């Protein structure tokens, strides 16, 4: 729709700065620091790996808008999220204690708040027993 | 009991899928039955030993044939209790399994060689058949994952070259063996008859098998034999000893690799950003709200769902970098990373000491 | 000689219990002794060699229960020396371990089987077979610790995996190809009668042993053979070669870790933090005056005693993860710990100056 | 007794600052520096794992008393201080002179002062020869 | 078609010439066939089974001969994509190659017994020998670059102590061991007539191939036999072991070093100096321009030459000591770079802070 | 041509005694011709070859005597250059060398026992075991220093605890299944007709020769037999792994550790030292005027004696401590002293910047 | 030619600071260092062993013209930069493409100019297709 | 003679600073500064080690008497002195050019004068040839 198009490039050129068309490393590292968190820069430059396929060093507006088009689904996505709750898994039967989520989820790498674990246990715990499934709650999301 | 009766179901599942530890007794036992069955079966096939073999082979038929019912029918409840196949239409899609129904193949084929045997009209040998071959069907699924294929299969690609090169120069030193002890035996001997013959007796000399039955017995073919045996039998002994050292080599470096752990990190990191790129919503009030927090901490819509995604990819790397991590590629990466760190910041401090001066 | 007394009872016992080094001699000549013995034993059976073997094996016994006793009665003297076999009741309680226990026995029979032999009643049988389950007996003793069994086991666990999926496969291959040469010789071939002596065959053939008895004789048989033969003998021969090469990286492992040593500061810290612990006394004057120094450098009793059991819950922890230091984590955890201090001062650093640069 | 429960509650207090009914990390090694010797936030955090069982990252009441009922009698703390003196022992009887922990334990780790190691001596050393056994000794102080 | 024609061709090269991946699949065919072939040569010298083996051996050597004249047309047309033989000139200095002519003599050398047979005057011994012959040929071509030897002879130079110590106590033994049990059995037994015959038993028996032809049948034959071999297997089994052992560690090495990469950086350096120092040209307006360009940044002629030069030296060695990085020599020497940069720039810190004091 | 004279001499003392690369290929033509010679000797013994065979004996008998004395001439003369043997005493002293006498014996019993032949009164049994015996003591001169015998003791002691495993479970395998198998066997197979037969028996079969004389022919027999082998084997195998594989992987850590090299620090350091403590005399015109220059740069007489020793001493150590560096004594010490000495330099830098705050 | 042996002369003249007929570390660190580029005391260290063969520890004059003399076709530099291209020859036939060494070429190392890139094309690519060939263009420089 | 022992005592008080009877590390290090070399506290500690026997932390006289007693001949030092030599003899054979040893033997570790060598040399070399045979010189000096 043209509505998400004029969102992308508001945005776009909220992000940028000196006005080139493309975001560029600091642009990135100000903006999210702007949000708080303050980045490294090898953090930056994965960014602009990752979103740019001409190898810019920075990150355009096409690249920035089929980055946008491509939703959970359409991301093959599944094997990744799969295996990373797994590895949580201590019992391997595919059940995890929302406990332990909110002693570990909550408690290593990008910390989240209570509400947001207790978001996701009632997103996942459709049953609402503890025992999150992962694998229908992943599958479910990048349906 | 709900409880008691889950922590059941799952102790089951554990020891007759995933036998970590103590469960392998059981296993064990279980091969051991079907071992045994498996050695009266040969005693079957000996004509002396006819009627007592047979008969124990019916008991322990019998008893097998129970018991792999029996595990077959509580492993479909255990395979209940995982949650990828709960409810019957899981537990049916479990019992798709290949193994699964390989076992159930062999369960039938046990029950329906008893049966004839009951009726009489089958012949001996076709129920003997039968029964030997789906011993060695059950001893074969007795793996259930492949994993020592797989071992043996990467074990020998990883020393490929090596390999080959033992095959072919031993090859090349069996022929040129066999050929020079013919040409001086021929004649002499009458084992070496023909060249057939020849390489018959260098196949069976290299391996050192030895059966004795060929063997050089002219001073030029005892001569040529020694030559050429004593690198030969080297050679062709090579391959066991190579994949015997790879194999030791794979499991103390397995034993080191596997036993660092300290990982879930980039997992951790996977899961947030896949939890965050999802609350990417259409403005409900499910985590979008968190999401007003997340932006509000800085039209803009967009570069919140690019920076999220950004995220998970980010995510997704490190995880796929931290599946299985490299000692040196860690270290070196570190070293090389902390050095060069310490190196700008020494830097650093050579500019700021410098501007104070000047301060 | 008060000194010379417990100097010479040391080294006896450091001789029969702890041969580090030159006392080991002592040992290989009594194995060889014994083993001597067990050799004229099987003199002993062959009927052709029974006098002189018998005249030797008798003289020999003599000799060997002598050098046992005197054995058994320092060696009760030695751990006497030791503090935990102090006393009368002391030596009397190591005189009960499982190995000083079975030795006495076998002394007894060796003795009681001589005087039967003296008496003349006992048959010359009775006394062949006792004798020589003595001697292996007492060549079983010869461990005194299972260290042997233990490594062993060890070392095969260690390689579970590999040493399971090298038995497997050998076992299909030996199956398989036993099958396939038997069908491909049976009537044309004496020697493959029946399936029992193909399997025969194989497990001669495939560890290469090859008495000769056993060997196809028919082209088709020949070749499968050729075939089958080639990668069967490497799969048996696997684990030999798998073992050996884990022996040996095991070895090198060890002759590292246990060569760094540089250890009992974690024991030290536990004996101290023991002695601090037993110090929380009664207010009494031992070392809770120490206590009330120790207070004195800062009701308050609950503390003093809750430190003090800290250090040593903590240094107990220490010395069980320095009991087998593992150079990985070693080398892994201290360069984790030294960088990111480095990191965090060079930090302090930069605050440090920008607050100096602001004043 | 409530004499000892008191004297518990007394130095609770003592320890605690801010007065939340717990011990924290700054709160030991602050009481530990004006004890003199000034540890590591390391120290101070393997303190707070080994008393505390529900990972609060503080010391509660609760576990300092159940800690404290924890005499070494009721510790299986044999094997432990059998194994360091072993280590130390060089000549593996079970005898260590008087002189060698006078030379090393008193200048290796926690180094303690004469009149410690010379009490070491007095108690270990029944008989006063100065061949101290550690096998009787540490069993009658785990008596 | 021109850009389907190069890329067409230049997979031929890659699969024909360099197999990394699944073009092996290929190659090992024509290895099978080619082996087959010489299968059947052998069933070709039994006099029992001549007709159906010199038929099919016919048919498989027209089919060899077809498939090796197209490998070779087409190898031809693949070299010429390579640009080392462009052009009518380069495809023909590439079919100088000492293998290409080798195969083509082969080829020659198939038709030519083949149109023999035809005519019928060649006898069959000549083309039986000569298909043998060139079979075999083939066979080490298979090769094409003398890998297997090279990789064989690095690690048996690099054992060359430890194996000459196995073979010479090997030998030791077995020479000891022979003349020990020839004196013990000489007249007694019939097999060890002369000592040339103890030396076969030895051989035999230490190789452990054990024929079964030769053996001891005294009892003091039979107990040095033991005494003997317990140990002389040993010895002879060694060079196997070590030469695997070696292997493994070897492909360990690689599989670690080869895995590391993270190189081009002299190679980088190299390009750029050799650019720069052809760029001393005479004043034209190639790069020199560009050195007018360097020269800027600063009679002086000569030191921009000696410069160049200079980036260049210096870039070779550089390669040269990056051509097989040593993980050992790169760790160490970037340690104590990196330490004693660090130290003296900490020394820097402490003298810039004292002057600053004195500031 | 004194420079040429003393080149030529030191390059035959060098390929006489020091053989570092090409010079070995001489040496392997010795031994060859030795080798050769012994070979004839074999051919000796049968009565068959005896005139060719001796023929060719008696001229490579003379050959090999002349070769010898010419060599031993040679070496004599390169031993002169050394100047530890410099002079005619010094070339007498280095005639002493064991090797050295042993080598003439040699050479004056092969000249005694041509000579004897010539005459003719010496038996010929005489003189064969005469020149057999000098053929092998000139194959164990070969070495000439003991490097192969120091090589496997040291490989076998490092290996001593899991070669005694291997040898202790193969013998108690070896006991219990020749005995099982003799009572399986006894009287129905005439092959085990007394334990000693069953011990041949199964130490033929453990050791894998499998010589065909022995072997079980009883149902019960086999199947023990089965069992009991499938371990035995392995178990008889180890040593020989164990040692393959503790060769490889000295191999591999010497051609680390050598390859390290950079050394010859501390031996400076004990040449600086050395120097400077002889140099403390008595007040003469040798380096103690510059002892006055050294105690310049400051009774005291004492003092400077002694600082000189100390240096002596502890250069001294370090050359013990650097004579075999060890990896992971360097680098683990080598980061202990770098990370703690950065650390106290990093808190060096917070005690200086606070007091500068001060300032 | 004379002319040349001036050109040295003056030149090594220039080079040198103080006058003692030698170039030492500092004056090739100071005149390069005018030229943009810092080096580091290895790379002159690594220059002063290069030129160098009695070890003095500087560079002389009869040392800089023989290495003055030694032109490319007489430097057996052949092997080097023909290992040197092959490591980054990814097909392994020999033909690279013009715009691969721009995206590395000028991107790893001593990167270079666009100018200069390109001259190296229009220098080893005489046919104008892109697919330079290494090993002629090597072989025609060092001719 | 007396005379020895009167110059070992006046040298040992004028090490001795605070005049305790023995020489610390530090006595040692600042006397050692005014030499003009500055050491560092390891290579002060290896002295205190290697003088005392009793692990005193310092010299004191009697050791100090004992270490100036034992004279080279005296220190079997024939073989560490000999193995040092052979690490830097690269022949083989015992003959080391005094070029060599001009060369390294003061380019090395304690680097020496030039007078220092010269006179190795014609101590070493009664031949004066140049070929330094290091066996009968370390025995005649440890003679
Ligand atoms: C010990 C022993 C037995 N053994 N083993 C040998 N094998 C090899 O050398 C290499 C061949 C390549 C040089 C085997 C690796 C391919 C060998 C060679 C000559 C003489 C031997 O016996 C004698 F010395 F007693 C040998």
């Amino acid at each position: 729709t043209e509505e998400q198009i004029a969102e992308f490039k508001e945005a776009f050129s909220l992000f940028d700065k000196d006005g080139d068309g493309t975001i560029t490393t600091k642009e990135l590292g100000t903006v999210m620091r702007s949000l708080g968190q303050n980045p490294t820069e090898a953090e930056l430059q994965d960014m602009i790996n990752e979103v740019d396929a001409d190898g810019n060093g920075t990150i355009d507006f096409p690249e920035f808008l089929t980055m946008m088009a491509r939703k959970m689904k359409d991301t093959d996505s599944e094997e990744e999220i799969r295996e990373a709750f797994r590895v949580f898994d201590k019992d391997g039967n595919g059940y995890i204690s929302a406990a332990e989520l909110r002693h570990v989820m909550t408690n290593l790498g990008e910390k989240l708040t209570d509400e947001e674990v207790d978001e996701m246990i009632r997103e996942a715990d459709i049953d609402g027993d503890g025992q999150v499934n992962y694998e229908e709650f992943v599958q479910m999301m990048t349906a | 009991r709900n409880a008691f009766y889950r922590k059941l179901q799952n102790f089951l599942y554990n020891v007759l899928e995933r036998p970590r530890g103590w469960a392998f007794i059981y296993h064990a036992y279980v091969f051991l039955l079907v071992f045994s069955c498996l050695v009266l079966s040969v005693f079957s096939t000996i004509k002396e030993y006819e009627k007592s073999s047979e008969g124990a082979l019916y008991i322990l038929e019998i008893v097998t044939i129970v018991v792999f019912g029996v595990e077959y029918f509580v492993r479909i409840w255990a395979a209940g209790c995982c949650c990828r196949y709960r409810g019957w239409r899981g537990r049916l899609k479990f019992a798709r399994k290949p193994f699964c129904v390989i076992d159930i193949m062999v369960l039938i084929a046990s029950i329906a060689v008893l049966a004839a045997g009951s009726q009489g009209n089958v012949f001996a040998t076709s129920a003997l058949r039968s029964l030997r071959f789906l011993q060695i069907l059950r001893m074969i699924r007795m793996d259930r994952r492949g994993g020592t294929w797989k071992l043996l299969g990467s074990v020998v690609y990883a020393h490929s070259k090596e390999l080959v090169t033992a095959w072919y120069i031993g090859f090349l030193c069996l022929i040129l063996a066999s050929f020079l002890v013919y040409l001086a035996e021929k004649g002499e001997n009458d084992h070496f008859d023909t060249y057939a013959d020849a390489l018959w007796w260098g196949l069976i000399t290299l391996t050192t098998i030895g059966y004795g039955d060929k063997y050089p017995q002219t001073w030029n073919g005892r001569l040529l034999a020694a030559t050429f045996t004593l690198i030969g039998v080297s050679f062709f002994a090579l391959p066991a000893g190579i994949l015997g050292s790879g194999f030791a080599l794979k499991v103390q470096e397995q034993h080191r690799q596997k036993h660092f752990e300290k990982r879930r990190n980039p997992a951790a990191g996977l899961i947030q950003s896949a939890w965050r790129f999802y609350a990417t919503n259409l403005s409900r009030t499910d985590l979008h709200s968190t999401w007003q927090y997340y932006e509000r901490t800085v039209g803009l819509k967009v570069s919140i769902r690019a920076v999220c995604v950004m995220r998970f990819l980010v995510s997704k790397r490190k995880f796929k970098e931290s599946l299985r991590p490299y000692d040196v590629m860690d270290v070196i990466e570190q070293y090389s990373a902390g050095h060069l760190d310490m190196l700008s910041r020494i830097k650093s401090l050579q500019s700021r000491v410098d501007q104070i001066v000047g301060r």
